[PDB]
């Protein structure tokens, strides 16, 4: 099944993306202007965060030698080490490469091992070299993020050999988009700002985590509830701004509550952009559980708010299943419909 | 009486059509040259009044000139913008009368004065580079394993703080402690762009040659408190911190 | 009768379409710049969707010896197969022909029957080959898109013949476009190197190119063309247009759907069946512009609603009637806002739309048309 | 020209949508909002022909 999170979160302008020119990134939803997230901005957000640490499992490196030179303590394996990549197909223009490997924290020690040992030639070391970094997946974040390997061919020799380099993602983010056009700073042509009202949009397949973690599950769901943890308890960049409000459900399909703010939420009202906001979210929600949800799988949600505060039910629509209040039990209350998964017991895998 | 504009940049609309002013803006020295050459020199006007000559800056003149790089005047349309103040009277018809592809809109200039009191709040937006000039081991090659001489080098290293402080209280504690030196006292100002700037330049058969310019910039926000108002004339179009040329020392004259 | 899908979709921030450059396909409607979902990304994503698996018995395939080899067993017929193939029009230069065969339908043990045949030669197995492929006419998606395959005339030897392989497909899907202005945006992306290095690290700077628009999507199944293409079997033909209705109801294109999230679903569905096709692009000639007391979404409904109401009142011919199925989700935008009751019925949930349109088409229903499944 | 001959026109559009010009009117003689009055019109001045005889022609 397919698990998809909507979560309505209050974000500072202090601690937000940013692009090349150091405006906050912007995009134009319904024919309005919105301050705009981007998917990257938060998968590296949660990539990064304290709650995700304990499965950082992944690197990505354009500097491999180096990490070859961490482990061996003999300075003389830098050069060969950059010679087999070099035969792999990986560009030398410095002492990084010229393409990114996106690899895991248990095969850069074989990495080593087939560097250090002299028994054989350099084509033989690139083919044993491309066996390793090429089944380097056994990590959450791999199986999350996906990944997209691939080498160059006019400095590769020719017997050297790749497998299938391709890993892909079970994770879509969506762009965060603020439902209200987006703040206009003080035109200076003539605590200190309010945080702007953010939905976001998780999903995650559960069948493609498995398969990308080679059928390991409680590594899975703890990837799952570490996710959730994260994604509600993270600030990209700089810096608790907890989350407004966390709409979870389990369905075969994708579907996205965006166009819920298609109208933007004009409100001259600071302290009601937030609840009216949740309010149209309903809307929508009940409009696609009406227009689209009926007959084959009914599906079934899970409505978050802290200690309950912002309801999401219209106090008579029972279009949420349960309305907790606790984030914890919210991992709990997710990760026990995908079958037993523990939440206490789940931590113990990496 | 201070010369204060706005030039208005587009950074944006259909990304197939290449936009000379998006890569106008990222460099310093672009930007730096363009806004420097916008007080030419009287006799060249008198010599050449169309802009029309290949330019030297030895018949420039030379004076301590100074912007800000900001955008997002919003109300459904990103835009960037250019505050530029400097003691001259600048020209817009002159400057950009063959580069209307870099504008997105005409350039508009009034006449505004400053004013300042004692014990009076004011609200202020500044950009600093973050620079602590310190004595370094030096650290080349790195061929495999590392190569350091005794010599230690001098340079400006960028701001770094421990591991049990946050950036922004450490960015607000460097701001407490330059402000009884400039002259203000401020109660709590707010981070909200901390990174790195990146820029090139060339020099003087000959070649060129690209060096990576280096800044870890830091633009900052909301509500100063002063403590004489004799403190303040001296720092409008001189600057406050480093990188004083390159656009790091305007002074929001916003009272509110 | 002409069955025919009106489509209104409001997408997230997305590009579902790239070209080689990574630009979101545009399109100039009106002299404006408008949005672009290509008609062969919106009949894939039908045909390789999760309610359009039933009926996917159409392959597009130049490793025909390979899937050969798949099914026939442990015996070798790779070279033997590779020969036949070469002699009957399909050239081969590599490890594939370049000739992209759409014999589609699941007789592929017919064609392992005569490659494997240790009794005739190679010429005469051409032969008994190319009249297998030349009647494939069958599975739903080769009536909805047809063949084009016409050998090779460099290659064949003269003693096989050939026979008919065009289908003349019944579907005519036009290209998505938006109804308001393009608006493309520049995204920033960084690599951010995990380890730590000498300079600031960042292992790839660029840009990526995404946008924001609500589409128009036109879709026509020609009922009696795609019934004469299934060759009778009129169950799988209103099982085809249901598993159609369904799929391009809820489905996207996948490109870059795994940053770009964007599964939105439609907002409006206007289903009509009338002998002559009518497409109501003309509708979205002027783009449509945001009114601070409405949202886009509602405009273009509403400028659907009109040109609509324009169209039947203008072109009424009493001879052939006009009728109309609206469906908008739990009758969030009606059609008919200002005066008018175009549509003959205005219906709140997909499933009996489609048992409304299988109504009309012959009576049947959605239930007993499941077991043609092909 | 304007006299002798007048040179009889008519102007269709569905239900009316786009007038023939929002300037001063009577360019057409007959601003017909439905294509099959148009078909009849025209046939009423080639001499009189409804649409319903000259069918059963061929």
């Amino acid at each position: 099944m397919l698990i998809e999170i909507h979560m309505i979160q209050n974000h500072s302008p202090a601690n937000l993306n940013r692009d090349d020119l150091g405006a906050p990134k912007t995009c134009y939803f319904g024919g309005v202007l919105r301050s705009r997230i981007s998917s990257q901005c938060i998968k590296r957000s949660i990539r990064t965060s304290n709650d995700f640490k304990a499965l950082l499992g992944g690197v990505r490196t354009r500097r491999l030698a180096d990490l070859i030179q961490q482990e061996a303590g003999e300075t003389e394996c830098w050069k060969k080490a950059q010679e087999i990549l070099n035969k792999c197909g990986f560009k030398n223009k410095d002492d990084n490469t010229k393409m990114l490997v996106f690899m895991s924290k248990d095969k850069i020690k074989d990495l080593a091992r087939i560097v250090l040992d002299n028994s054989l030639g350099l084509t033989e070391a690139a083919q044993q070299v491309a066996n390793v970094i090429a089944q380097a997946t056994l990590a959450p974040d791999i199986a999350l993020c996906g990944r997209m390997l691939e080498p160059n061919d006019k400095d590769k020799d020719k017997k050297v050999k790749w497998s299938n380099t391709t890993v892909e993602a079970a994770l879509q983010v969506a762009h965060a988009i603020s439902t209200h056009i987006a703040r206009p700073e003080i035109d200076y042509f003539v605590s200190m700002f309010a945080s702007a009202c953010f939905y976001k949009y998780f999903s995650i397949d559960w069948e493609q985590l498995v398969k990308n973690l080679k059928g390991d599950t409680n590594l899975a769901a703890h990837t799952v509830g570490a996710f959730l943890l994260a994604a509600a308890k993270t600030n990209p960049s700089g810096k608790h701004n907890y989350p407004d409000g966390i709409l979870v459900e389990f369905k075969n399909s994708p579907i996205s509550y965006a166009n819920a703010f298609v109208r933007p939420v004009s409100v001259v009202k600071e302290s009601d952009l937030v609840e009216q906001s949740i309010g149209q979210l309903s809307n929508y929600v009940n409009d696609i559980r009406l227009g689209y949800y009926d007959e084959q799988s009914p599906v079934i949600g899970f409505w978050f708010s802290p200690n309950n505060r912002y309801p999401l039910g219209y106090k008579h629509s029972k279009l949420a299943s349960r309305n907790i209040g606790n984030l914890n039990e919210l991992v709990g209350a997710v990760l026990d419909y995908i079958g037993g998964f523990k939440w206490e017991e789940v931590q113990k895998s990496k | 009486m201070i010369y204060l504009s706005r030039l208005l940049i587009d950074t944006g609309g259909n990304p197939d059509r290449p936009r000379p002013g998006r890569k106008w803006l990222d460099n310093i020295y672009n930007v730096h040259r363009r806004l420097s050459m916008a007080f030419p020199s009287g006799l060249r006007r008198e010599q050449d009044p169309h802009f029309l000559k290949p330019f030297s800056p030895n018949d420039f003149q030379k004076t301590p000139f100074l912007f800000r790089v900001d955008n997002n005047i919003d109300g459904n349309d990103k835009r960037a913008i250019i505050i530029v103040q400097s003691v001259l009277e600048p020209d817009w018809d002159y400057c950009f009368q063959n580069a209307l592809d870099f504008l997105a809109a005409p350039p508009e200039t009034k006449e505004y004065n400053p004013e300042f009191k004692a014990g009076q709040l004011l609200r202020f937006r500044l950009r600093v580079n973050a620079s602590v000039r310190r004595h370094i081991p030096e650290m080349v090659q790195q061929d495999g394993q590392t190569i350091e001489t005794g010599k230690i080098l001098h340079k400006r290293v960028s701001l770094t703080w421990d591991a049990s402080s946050t950036p922004d209280q450490a960015l607000a504690d460097w701001l407490a402690a330059k402000s009884p030196k400039l002259g203000f006292t401020l109660q709590r100002c707010e981070l909200l762009q901390l990174g790195w700037v990146y820029g090139s330049k060339p020099e003087p058969w000959r070649e060129h040659k690209y060096n990576p310019l280096r800044f870890r910039a830091a633009l900052l926000e909301g509500v100063l408190e002063v403590d004489d108002p004799k403190l303040f004339l001296k720092t409008l179009s001189s600057g406050i911190g480093k990188a004083k040329s390159f656009g790091f020392g305007l002074l929001s004259v916003l009272p509110i």
